[PDB]
RNA sequence: AAGAAGCGAACGAGGGGAAGUGAAACAUCUCAGUACCCUUAGGAAAAGACAUCAAAUGAGAUUCCCCAAGUAGCGGCGAGCGAACGGGGAGAAGCCGAUUAAUGCUAAUGUAGAAGAACAGCGUGGGAAAGCUGACCGUAGUAGGUGAUAGUCCUGUAUUCGAAACAUUAGCGUUAACAUAUUAAGUAGGGCGGGACACGAGAAAUCCUGUCUGAAGAUGGGGGGACCAUCCUCCAAGGCUAAAUACUCCUGACUGACCGAUAGUGAACCAGUACCGUGAGGGAAAGGCGAAAAGAACCCCUGUGAGGGGAGUGAAAUAGAACCUGAAACCGUGUGCGUACAAGCAGUAGGAGCCUCAAUUUAUUGGGGUGACUGCGUACCUUUUGUAUAAUGGGUCAGCGACUUAUAUUCUGUAGCAAGGUUAACCGUUUAGGGGAGCCGUAGGGAAACCGAGUCUUAAUAGGGCGUAG
């Protein structure tokens, strides 16, 4: 049977929450000496996917 | 609820199976699904791929003064393939078990409500003879009838075979369209009880 | 119970489909709602999922995170309000399976406080939360 | 369920060609030309339903001007005299009177001229 | 002496094996082990009995279907690719001769066939089956025909049935050909290069092998996804094995919300033909009188021509053989009106005169045809900022010609059930009934373990994040 395929790379970046999707933030992989400790604090942890982007996230991960 | 046979014997049928209020939308969906389940769906046409020949470009792209062509079997050409050629289809629907049961319930209740259901104690033809059943149905005043009996007898079937607007069914092979299509229904009390249990 | 001649689906049940390119009056003639000649007006055109026009897409701007746990695939959470599907008084993983509350390949089960329990049960080999445990023994059951 | 278009296409084209009766050349004979001529005819007729109300007022005013100048007044003084006398006779009826009843139009001019 | 060869559908197994395309370029990758080429079977083939999985109270060969699941994974972690465990079914079988070919009996089949009910009158009509009236048969009433529509006119249908001869299928018996291991070493494992595994070298198990090597052999060995220990499981290096599964050049019966002559096969017709091409190959057009030829004796014009007019036939001959109907483009003839001093998308709104039908107690209205004269008025489509545009497209007509289908998914409506809803494959004397495997909903938080109306972060019980009718 033919089914919709998940974007397997989008599934690795997005996770289902109750009313949205959670995500990690960018700019934390490398180049971290020059960054202030406020930015190192506040770029750590989960954000929610933006309301303008959750349509694309739903199109990309249809089974989550 | 409280009905009478042709003779006069009182028969008590459940209101859930013979008194449910008529739902015409549900009855329509079930009847229309039954009709779509009669379709064979066996046909096809040919696409441009499957029409004979057509592999070469009919003329060169530029310079002839002609509209460009890729195949002589394009759907634009006479003798070309069908754009959106049909293939065999499966027309059967999924009707919910409870929707089918409720539609049968609705149909039986409506038949009683418009007096198209006739309860008889039994209907047994003693010889595989068409005239005997014609007489037995003329006294019942239902010349055009669906006779529903549990355990259809192997000579009542023969007596009914040749009568035009008469069919004999066992309660397991009754369908909504059969229940709606015939002028009268002659149900035995045993078959009414079976319908009570099934629905 | 009517005639085959006079059954109707009811208002709102049926909608007529749109047919593109069937004249001016239909509201869908000529282009058929596709607008004018770009990539989207063409035949095999799509909306490519995760494509922003060449800008690196969102899911590739962001980092992958987490790992997938195999242990979570075999642990089933059970609500107190599902327990009316259980035959008997014992609540074990096998009993939950035969009630179809949990999948037959689930190894573990957890009972959480979601609904209420209507009778006394004996939870044998399942994990029970604090509120679920208090509700179970308020209904009169026990956990072992 | 194959549908042939012949019968409906025929009756459809016959409606257009019937509306194109009396047109010159291809305009009453061939469908591609007749259908444009019918649409343009409808467009002209729509525009001329509006324009005919202008043309007939034009005509009435011309006839009233002639009738008043026969009696010693211009149109723009005669109409002013009617509006001052509170006479509500429309230009269609005034032109009819001027054309077909000269003495009555003389009386109307006398009333307007007494009002001025 | 016995065989083979060659040909011919699809499906099988095996040896080789693209590229267009997708990745919005492209090389890894995809396409795809596809197309194609080559080899060779059988009614199926292949596989198949554990050196298999599992980690549960363990199960117990192979194949196929529904789930698991677009999950776990793989992947320029891009585009994509994509399991398994297990659950529910179909089918079941294990052996060491589950072989092949004859012949001979017994049974059954098939290959021709036979019988097979019941309607008349009247009127219309060319013709009756249709109409009116009244009958009959029915285990036979929606069959095909017959001069219009027939259960009773014909062929049929229901039902009951036949075989001298030959084939086929089984069971039995017998023959003659082949086969009949005895537990497995150049093997398992290893180095190097490749390939296959969903898995692209990866931390890469497992399988295959071109190259180089190379055991233990039951006090032993293989596997359990690097690897080690423990535990479980199973014994490779001998062979075989039905069903459930794949297909259609064909035969029979039956079916169709499949086509109806530009459709449907390319092909309803003397079609793979004519025609085109050196060739491989490409590849048409083209059906219909009438119920019955009753297909027009004879006469006349004409060249013993063609063609026609009579006569005749026929219900009908503008049904006369190029023959049903007989549209349009296009081209004639006739009648009425207009038109040879007037400038243009040819109409439109007005409007005189004429012509013609009707009324009307008699030139007035009404209908129809024409349109002197006046006003206004630069086609249509497309594409554009913008088109009379000297931008595109169309010589015209007829016929055909473009948003589909399948599956997945989301939202909306509607219907049923409702904290529940619903089964799938299958089975079924088949739209029913059964089948609860599974799926969705009913709880979230967190990477996860884990906890749970909470949870995560934190030293924090603070703060903050995410949470608190299908
Ligand atoms: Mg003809």
């Amino acid at each position: 049977k033919v089914k919709m395929k998940t974007k397997s790379g989008a599934a690795k970046r997005f996770k289902r929450t109750a009313n949205g999707f959670k995500r990690k933030q960018a700019f934390k992989s490398h180049i971290l000496t020059k960054k202030s400790s406020k930015r190192i604090r506040q770029l750590r942890g989960l954000k929610m996917v933006d309301k303008s982007d959750e349509a694309a996230v739903r199109r990309m991960c249809p089974y989550i | 609820m409280d009905l009478k046979t042709v003779t006069g014997a009182a028969v008590e049928l459940s209101d859930t199976a013979f008194g449910r209020e008529f739902n015409e939308a549900l009855v329509h969906q079930v009847v229309t699904a039954y009709l779509a389940g009669g379709r064979q769906g066996t046909r096809a046409q040919k696409t441009r791929a499957e029409v004979s020949g057509g592999g070469i470009k009919p003329w060169r792209q530029k310079g002839t003064g002609r509209a460009r062509a890729g195949s002589i079997r394009s759907p634009i050409w006479r003798g070309g393939g069908r754009a959106f050629a049909a293939k065999p289809q499966d027309w059967s629907q999924k009707v919910n078990r409870k929707m089918y049961r409720g539609a049968m319930q609705c149909i039986l209740a409506e038949l009683i409500r418009q007096e198209r259901l006739i309860l008889v104690e039994e209907l047994t033809i003693s010889a595989p003879k068409t005239k005997e059943l014609i007489a037995k149905l003329s006294e019942l005043n239902a010349p055009r009838a669906l006779i529903i009996t549990k355990e259809v007898d192997e000579n009542l079937y023969l007596a009914a075979r040749n009568i035009p607007h008469v069919n004999v069914l066992d309660t397991s092979e009754v369908d909504p369209v059969s229940l709606i299509a015939f002028d009268k229904v002659i149900m035995s009390v045993e078959a009414a009880k079976q319908f009570e249990e099934a629905l | 119970g009517l005639r085959l001649n006079e059954l109707s689906p009811g208002v709102g049940a049926k909608k007529t489909a749109q047919r593109r390119g069937r004249g001016i009056g239909s509201g869908l003639g000529k282009t058929g709602g596709r607008g004018v000649k770009g990539q989207k007006s063409r035949s095999g055109s799509s909306i490519r999922a995760g494509f922003e026009g060449g800008q690196t897409p969102l899911y590739r701007r962001l980092p992958k995170f987490g790992f997938t746990s195999k242990m979570a695939m075999t642990t089933a959470e059970v609500r107190l309000s599902e327990l009316n599907k259980v035959e008997g008084d014992v609540i074990s993983v096998a009993t939950l399976k035969t009630a179809n509350i949990i999948r037959h390949d689930m190894k573990r089960a957890r009972i959480i406080l979601s609904g209420d329990v209507t009778k006394a049960y004996t939870f044998q080999g399942v994990k029970v939360t604090k509120g679920a445990k208090q509700a179970i023994e308020a209904a009169g059951g026990s956990i072992e | 369920a194959r549908v042939k278009r012949g019968v409906q296409a025929n009756r459809r084209h016959k409606k257009i060609l019937k509306r194109a009766k009396g047109y010159y050349g291809a305009r009453s004979r061939v469908y591609r030309v007749a259908v444009q001529a019918v649409t343009k005819a409808g467009q002209y007729a729509y525009r001329d339903r509006r324009n005919k109300k202008r043309t007939f007022r034009r005509l009435w005013i011309a006839r009233i001007n002639a009738g008043a100048r026969l009696n010693g007044l211009s149109y723009s003084r005669f109409i002013n005299g009617m509006k001052k006398a509170n006479i509500t006779i429309d230009r269609r009826v005034l032109a009819d009177i001027a054309m077909h009843d000269a003495a009555t139009f003389g009386a109307l001019v006398e009333k307007a001229k007494a009002e001025l």
